[PDB]
């Protein structure tokens, strides 16, 4: 038995309604089961049997649906809701799940706060220097980093890492490190980030010299 | 085991010197403590009987006591006192959460009734012995030597507190002595009014109910129904 | 209330064998539904197979046919998925799950899906040694403060494999924290950076210390971080 | 479509009395203890596990 | 031996399977010998015998009980389950008896032609 | 209730069996053991009625079929005034002379086919 979810992705504001459908090849009766999944987290179990809520679950989640057809709905979307949702039938062995619906929390457009951070002494001694660049509470989830050294754009040596959607004020981060050799890093002066976003009117720049405070 | 104001040969309590009452406030109401530890307690009487047979009738028999051979001394009883002591304490610690911190608590011996009442009564290899335990309540708590309690000996005996149905006990033959565990203890209160701050314990019994009341307290009886309906999606072929 | 206790993570090559283990608490053991779903880096959930200790008949599905064994310990309250014969795609985080059950008599059983979920295990697959990471203090500074907020973190680089746990003064600095995922270097390592933002005004009086904990190469370092000297 | 299905061996209990009779380990007693049933070597005890009763000591049959 | 108590219902279906004393212990052997017949009859009359699970043919009325599956199944104990429908017992046992009639009669139909 | 289908017809009657069976097992002093031999005898006699049915490969039944074909000699009305012209009360009356025999006939032909179809 094979499980379709709609719609693949989905962005709402907070307090709003949103609905996702779980389509099945055969009829499964009421064998259906909604689930949540944060990342780097197990996943919690939202409605059992089609539409009966599981204990300790807030009101705003809803099931219904039968024969092929099923609907979860979210009435009062909330920041905490950014997530994976999944549906499973367990009505006939082997048990299969959906390919899951990510649900995103659309906010207003935050500028991001942007941090540098030189290499430490302890990691120059290993012979390597990493310089962190750090974007802090942005939304949305689009931005641009470029390095530069003495002026000089860098490429092929950088490393971008963005953290999921937070689920206290739907905002992103992002980390870029940019990893050279100790005598590559010695051999330069300036070392900067070029900052740009949809909350930023000008790409903002942060720079520092190597050995000054 | 039928016995008065002292409960023998029973069981003990696993953790602590246990006090259980139906209202603890009621004075009107027993309390019953269980012990942690048996204290052993000696009983003998010392002299050396005769018996003797009369027929009073075409083979019927009465039994009758003849000559003491050798001297004529007192039945008693024998309890150590620091085992003794040590109980009291463990009560009287137990006794303190019930009615406070800084209570003085006093055990005095009992008042008033029938023989069988205010004396430790029991039954020791056909002889019937009623002890005087004035000895073992008497003392006052704020926050190697033995103790003897003499014993007389009745051969007329009224048991679970009837009239109409007497029974004599025929004589037993030779020194006749037992050991026994006391494990337990009946207690009542006095009504002390008008902002007392002492309690006063005497030692109670009589209705054999509450000597078997401390051996099933842990049971109850139940019948089982195993036959159900319940509510399922399948229906009969 | 149910808890379900799992083991730790594993490095296997290809064409070896990997054993899990899952601990229940709080439930009769033999009459509850114990199942496995395993779920591979940047995909969905997927159902290996479910079993009922006091049947004693696995359920698998066919992908896994040969490969995977299911078996029960009812004395230690424990149950066991094997896999045999590993591969590259193998290599994914395995939760334990369980979930009640009833029968209507005569072989059949209904069930209400998986209620209870372990933490899971990452098995991964790969001809690579297991390194210990290396942990590294990115300092607050004037170049890291913004309107009396400073941001201080850790890079924790060239560990294999995953993964990571990463927390602040030993799980009481929790807000403002952000642990980046870790990225695969060309050198086959991991990489990755957790950092907190921080009052300016607490950074002379308030410790802060990343506490890193890499379980597959048994690595345990705190490392405070404080503001460069000059 | 729900139906009525019997399920015959569940584990449900009332208060009651009845009468107990005796049993003595394996001649002239006032208690007549040789006129009981002979006790089981080994007796079986069963732990009710989450089961929480009411007793009364003061209130027995 | 009543090892089940404390448990779901759900859990609980998957493990189904003269004298002084010389006057007590007459009574008592009368006393388990009326029990089993009762109960081996009451089975009986309504098509059952022989079965620890039995399959009727009577629809469960929703003024008996109106919970869904999942709440009486995986949280609640056939104790607590007995609390609720001990009014509807004596309905739900003539229903069943009338309804094994009807099937008996409708068998000799079927043998008839 | 019980005995309530009394006076109607055989046919009436056969659907009320329910009620009639379920009040046939529970349905030291002068009062002591007037009580105690009455529980033994109701005992006796259901079991007594249990095992003539179950000799008769009619166990746990209510209405059962045989293969004894109905000899005329006993009886030669139609069904049309059995079922709709009598009651059990008065048909009882007519064949009462001939229910050994019909016994008989039902135990040996209940054992004849169990040995047969256990060869
Ligand atoms: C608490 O428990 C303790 C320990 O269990 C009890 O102490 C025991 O008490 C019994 C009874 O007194 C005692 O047993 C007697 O000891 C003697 C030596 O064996 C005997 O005097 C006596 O046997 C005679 O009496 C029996 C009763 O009928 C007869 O069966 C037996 O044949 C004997 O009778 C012959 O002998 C007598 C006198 O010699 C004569 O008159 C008769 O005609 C006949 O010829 C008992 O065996 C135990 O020794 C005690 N145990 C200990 C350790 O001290 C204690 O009583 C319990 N307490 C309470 C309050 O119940
Ligand atoms: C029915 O009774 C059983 C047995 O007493 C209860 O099981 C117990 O449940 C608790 C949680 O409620 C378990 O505690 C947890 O255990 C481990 C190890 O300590 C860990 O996950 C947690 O730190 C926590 O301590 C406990 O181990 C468990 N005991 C057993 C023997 O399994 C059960 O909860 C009761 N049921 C209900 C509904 O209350
Ligand atoms: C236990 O007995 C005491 C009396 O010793 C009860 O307390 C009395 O309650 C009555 C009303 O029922 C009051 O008028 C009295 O003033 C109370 N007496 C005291 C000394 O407080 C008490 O209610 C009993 N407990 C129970 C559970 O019945
Ligand atoms: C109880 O203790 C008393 C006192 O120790 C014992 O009676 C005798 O006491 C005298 C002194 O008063 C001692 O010289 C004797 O040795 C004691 N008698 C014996 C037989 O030793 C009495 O014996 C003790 N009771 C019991 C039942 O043994
Ligand atoms: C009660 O009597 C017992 C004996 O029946 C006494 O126990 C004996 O005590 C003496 C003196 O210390 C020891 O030498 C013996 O070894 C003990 N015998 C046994 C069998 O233990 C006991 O002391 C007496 N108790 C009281 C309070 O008098
Ligand atoms: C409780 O103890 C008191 C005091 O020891 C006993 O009263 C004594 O009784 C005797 C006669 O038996 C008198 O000669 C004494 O003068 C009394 N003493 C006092 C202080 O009045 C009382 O008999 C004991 N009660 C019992 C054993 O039930
Ligand atoms: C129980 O023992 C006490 C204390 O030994 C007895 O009280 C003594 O009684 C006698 C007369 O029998 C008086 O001469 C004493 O002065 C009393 N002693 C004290 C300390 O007051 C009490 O009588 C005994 N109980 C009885 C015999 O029933
Ligand atoms: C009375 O108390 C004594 C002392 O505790 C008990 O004797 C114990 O008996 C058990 C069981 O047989 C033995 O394992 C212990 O070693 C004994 N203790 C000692 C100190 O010897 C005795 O069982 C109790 N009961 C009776 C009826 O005397
Ligand atoms: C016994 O314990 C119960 C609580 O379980 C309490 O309400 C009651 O008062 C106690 N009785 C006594 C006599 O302490
Ligand atoms: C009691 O008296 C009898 C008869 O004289 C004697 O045989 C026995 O030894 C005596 N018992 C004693 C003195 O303990
Ligand atoms: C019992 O203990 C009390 C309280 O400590 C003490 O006054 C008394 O002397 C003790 N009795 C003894 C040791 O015999
Ligand atoms: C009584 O005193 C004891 C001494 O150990 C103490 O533990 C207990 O709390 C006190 N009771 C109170 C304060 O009610
Ligand atoms: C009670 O104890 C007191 C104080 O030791 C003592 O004088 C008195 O004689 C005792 N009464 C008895 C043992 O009957
Ligand atoms: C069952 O009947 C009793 C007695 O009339 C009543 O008190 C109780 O509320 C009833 N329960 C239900 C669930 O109808
Ligand atoms: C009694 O007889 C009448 C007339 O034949 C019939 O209508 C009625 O149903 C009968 N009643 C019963 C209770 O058998």
């Amino acid at each position: 038995i094979q499980l379709t979810q709609s719609p693949s992705t989905l962005s709402a504001p907070v307090g709003a309604g949103v609905t996702i459908t779980c389509q099945a090849s055969q009829s499964i009766s009421n064998g259906l089961a909604w689930y949540q999944q944060k990342p780097g987290r197990a996943p919690k179990m939202l409605i059992t049997e089609g539409s009966s809520l599981k204990s300790g679950v807030p009101d705003r989640f809803r099931g219904s649906g039968s024969g092929t057809h099923f609907i979860l709905t979210i009435s009062d979307l909330q920041p905490d809701d950014s997530a994976t949702y999944f549906c499973q039938q367990y009505n006939t062995f082997p048990w299969t799940f959906g390919r899951g619906t990510k649900v995103e929390i659309k906010r207003t457009v935050a500028a991001p706060s942007v941090f540098i951070f030189p290499p430490s002494d302890e990691q120059l001694k290993s012979g390597t220097a990493s310089v962190v660049c750090l974007l802090n509470n942005f939304y949305p989830r689009e931005a641009k980093v470029q390095w530069k050294v003495d002026n000089a754009l860098q490429s092929g040596n950088s490393q971008e890492s963005v953290t999921e959607q937070d689920s206290k004020d739907s905002t992103y981060s992002l980390s870029s490190t940019l990893t050279l050799s100790k005598a590559d890093y010695e051999k330069h002066k300036v070392y900067a980030c070029e900052v740009t976003h949809q909350g930023l009117s000008s790409p903002v720049t942060k720079s520092f010299n190597r050995g000054e405070c | 085991v039928v016995s008065t104001q002292l409960l023998l040969n029973g069981s003990l309590a696993e953790e602590e010197v246990m006090i259980r009452s139906e209202n603890i406030t009621n004075n009107a109401k027993n309390i019953l403590v269980q012990f942690n530890t048996p204290v052993q307690i000696n009983c003998t009487r010392p002299n050396n009987n005769t018996r003797k047979s009369i027929r009073i009738g075409p083979g019927q028999a009465f039994y009758a006591t003849g000559d003491i051979i050798g001297d004529i001394r007192q039945a008693h009883c024998n309890v150590s006192k620091a085992t003794w002591n040590e109980t009291l304490g463990k009560v009287v610690k137990q006794l303190r959460k019930h009615f406070g911190n800084n209570t003085i608590i006093r055990f005095a011996n009992s008042s008033g009734g029938d023989l069988e009442v205010t004396t430790h009564s029991f039954n020791c290899g056909g002889e019937f012995f009623y002890c005087n335990t004035s000895g073992l309540f008497n003392s006052t708590w704020i926050s190697n030597d033995s103790i003897t309690l003499p014993c007389r000996i009745k051969q007329i005996i009224n048991m679970w507190q009837r009239i109409g149905q007497a029974m004599y006990a025929p004589p037993i033959q030779g020194v006749i002595r037992c050991v026994s565990n006391i494990t337990g203890l009946i207690l009542t209160r006095d009504g002390g009014s008008t902002n007392s701050t002492t309690e006063t314990f005497r030692p109670g019994g009589g209705d054999m109910r509450d000597n078997w009341r401390s051996e099933l307290y842990k049971y109850k009886v139940v019948k089982i129904e195993p036959l159900g309906v319940a509510p399922t999606r399948c229906k009969r072929r | 209330e149910v808890q379900l206790v799992q083991s730790g993570a594993e490095l296997k090559k290809a064409g070896s064998s990997v054993k899990l283990s899952c601990q229940a608490y709080g439930v009769a053991f033999s009459t509850y539904s114990f199942h496995w779903v395993r779920q591979a880096p940047g995909q969905g959930l997927e159902w290996l197979g479910g079993f009922i200790p006091l049947v004693g008949k696995p359920n698998y599905t066919n992908k896994f046919r040969g490969r995977l064994t299911i078996t029960a310990d009812e004395s230690a309250r424990t149950t066991y998925m094997e896999l045999r014969s590993l591969r590259s795609d193998d290599t994914a985080i395995y939760y334990c799950a369980g979930g009640g059950a009833y029968s209507s008599g005569g072989g059949r059983f209904h069930y209400f899906g998986m209620a209870v979920w372990g933490q899971g295990s990452t098995v991964t697959v790969s001809s690579a040694s297991t390194k210990g990471p290396s942990v590294f203090p990115l300092a607050p500074s004037s170049k890291s403060t913004s309107g009396g907020t400073a941001a201080l973190g850790c890079l924790v680089k060239d560990y294999f494999p995953e993964p990571v746990t990463v927390s602040w003064n030993s799980g009481a600095l929790t807000s403002g924290v952000h642990t980046f995922p870790a990225v695969l270097q060309s050198s086959g390592l991991y990489s990755l950076s957790s950092v907190v933002t921080v009052p300016s005004s607490s950074l002379g009086t308030q410790t802060y210390i990343c506490n890193v904990n890499h379980k597959p190469s048994n690595t345990k370092v705190d490392k405070r971080v404080e503001p460069k000297s000059c | 479509n729900l139906w009525v299905t019997v399920y015959y061996g569940v584990p449900v209990w009332k208060d009651a009395e009845t009468t107990l009779f005796c049993a003595s380990d394996a001649k002239h007693n006032v208690w007549a203890t040789h006129a009981c049933v002979p006790t089981d070597p080994n007796p079986q005890e069963i732990h009710l596990e989450n089961v929480t009763e009411e007793f009364n000591m003061w209130k027995n049959n | 031996f009543l090892g089940a108590a404390g448990s779901t219902m759900g859990a609980a279906s998957m493990t189904l399977t003269l004298t002084v004393w010389g006057i007590k212990q007459l009574q008592a052997r009368v006393l388990a010998v009326e029990r089993y017949l009762r109960d081996q009859q009451l089975l009986g009359i309504w098509g059952c015998s022989g079965k620890l699970i039995c399959c009727t043919n009577v629809p469960w009325n929703s003024s008996w009980s109106n919970r869904n599956l999942s709440e009486i199944w995986d949280n609640m104990t056939w104790l607590q389950w007995d609390k609720e429908i001990s009014n509807y017992t004596q309905i739900i046992y003539g229903l069943l008896e009338e309804s094994q009639n009807q099937q008996e009669k409708n068998e000799q139909d079927l043998l008839a032609l």
